């Protein structure tokens, strides 16, 4: 794992 | 005032929040790094929408229509729906709020449907904000229902009790010692520029982000490999999982340093045992990732020691230990 | 004739196949349960398309335009593109083929982009086939370039050498003992109706599917729990991973029975060690899943013992051991 | 995991 920035 | 958080899948950040002038309940992920909050619509036509909690614009008479299409193409997969306005309620707080009526998601499985979470509650910044709207948190001092624009996330240090999120003041019953503010280096997210050490490896002035959405501490890749190479550790072969002893000495303290106070993570804190109780075997909560330039990320395990607070009114972040 | 398969992420089914009248190479997943084959377009505009191998319709002069939009909304996430016709080449075989020019995928990450695979080579059936087109394999006896409509998948039993996929005849150098056909119970996929036992637990006449796309043996959920409850095993908490000793006795043989010959899987075969070499600890390749009614699935680990062959000309499936 | 029928 749950990874939420790119 | 306070909100209760429960554990989902070793990401203890779900909470309840309400839409509209009746009780429209949604399991919320209070994201620090996402900007706009969004909800599964009754008119959501997607496969996983089946079991998740629905927003019925029509049964709540506050619905201020916007009904303009939104294309939320995230990093994993795609959320698209239609803007909607209504009252948004946390505990004693309710207000005029522009959010997203979601009709369609794709790439957020396999993780979404298994979990209880329904909605992503954005707690971020305006620049990140498409629709160029101030955030819930900011539109409460703007529209007085509370005093100062600040939130705090409390995760209990024995991962057993209830966790909290407060909005109003710093609730002192939470932290321990002095509380430390730090200085944001972006107006984009709750990130700050820190020096960070593990082994001999160090990356001076590296940008870091608090993220309540993420369940591991993140570190650039070549950071990772440099200690890790000799730091005998293993894998679920070509699938991102990493492993060693729970009884491990070689292991360093995650040192997160700043001209005020250092924030350290002990081996005992970024490892989780596997054979349940009485296990020899542990998984780090560290995954190697280049999000961007010298970007580390602090997710649940971090918040699981350091109590964090987030200040729009000061562009500051809360840092202390937990009760 | 033969094609070489390599290991991806404990799913040793990728291979090379070519599009068009020049060398247009794509890493292919030879799916048994998907129908239409598809490829990443040069005009694919999606995030992960960046590094994957591209089809340039224009540099290959065989391009028979169809250019009609396709909405391949899979189980995970969504693939959409535009039908295209051209020569499709495996080894010595090339032919007039209607496939998918892919411009956009969403929900197939995080798994797609990390892997080397580029394209999904559908090896399935017509009913599954949207476009209501016969499969590559079938349009070769139809348009003579080989004799009989049959494929065989060879995965080596020590997971070290090269794996093969043949199309033409049963290549006898592969199997061991008699080869066993079985009788399909659907014209949808390569599935067959079998009795299947683990513990005392048994599910008489349960439908099963060979799937080269899937890296674990699947079993209905309540099948699973019934032995597993006392079958002391563990987890990566609320995330689908399951674990016990590599030195484990309690463990049953996957018995897959039919009025001809039984296909058994030994504990030693659906477990994989974790501490690399000299490990105490293993992960089953069994995940509990209700796809449908009494549906089991046989993926890589199965093929990793039993050599499988697939016969359109007989509606039959190959079953023997491996060399 | 890689599960690919529903």
């Amino acid at each position: 794992x749950v990874v939420x920035a790119x | 005032d306070n909100v209760e958080l429960k554990d989902l899948a070793n990401v203890l950040s779900f909470g309840e929040a309400k839409l509209g002038d009746n009780g429209q309940k949604f399991n919320f992920l209070f994201h620090t790094a996402s900007s706009n909050v969004w909800v599964p619509s009754i008119k959501c036509t997607s496969e996983s929408c089946e079991s998740k909690n629905h927003y019925d614009s029509s049964k709540s008479k506050t619905y201020e229509k916007d009904d303009t299409p939104v294309k939320l193409t995230s990093k994993a997969g795609t959320i698209s729906g239609i803007f909607s306005k209504d009252l948004v309620t946390i505990g004693k707080l309710s207000v005029p709020y522009k959010f997203i009526e979601m009709t369609e998601i794709v790439g957020f499985e396999p993780f979404y449907s298994e979990s209880d979470v329904d909605g992503v509650f954005g707690l971020g910044w305006k620049d990140l904000s498409i629709g160029s709207i101030d955030p819930y948190i900011v539109e409460l001092k703007t529209q007085n229902k509370i005093e100062q624009a600040v939130y705090s996330i409390y995760l209990p240090p024995e991962n057993k009790n209830k966790g909290y999120l407060t909005i109003g003041g710093i609730e002192e019953r939470f932290f321990d010692g002095p509380l430390n503010y730090e200085k944001l280096n972006h107006d984009l997210m709750w990130q700050v520029d820190l020096d960070v050490h593990f082994g001999n490896v160090s990356s001076k002035k590296a940008n870091v982000i608090l993220d309540s959405a993420t369940s591991v501490i993140t570190v650039p890749t070549e950071f990772f490999n440099q200690f890790v190479e000799s730091a005998s550790v293993f894998k679920v072969p070509f699938l991102s999982l990493y492993v060693t002893t729970c009884g491990n000495t070689k292991l360093p303290t995650l040192e997160y340093r700043s001209p005020n106070k250092v924030y350290t993570l002990e081996p005992k804190q970024y490892l989780e045992p596997l054979e349940n109780i009485f296990s020899a075997l542990c998984m780090l909560n560290i995954v190697p990732i280049d999000l961007e330039k010298n970007t580390f990320v602090l997710g649940d395990p971090f918040m699981r020691k350091y109590f964090t607070v987030y200040d729009y009114d000061n562009h500051t972040v809360g840092f202390a230990l937990a009760k």
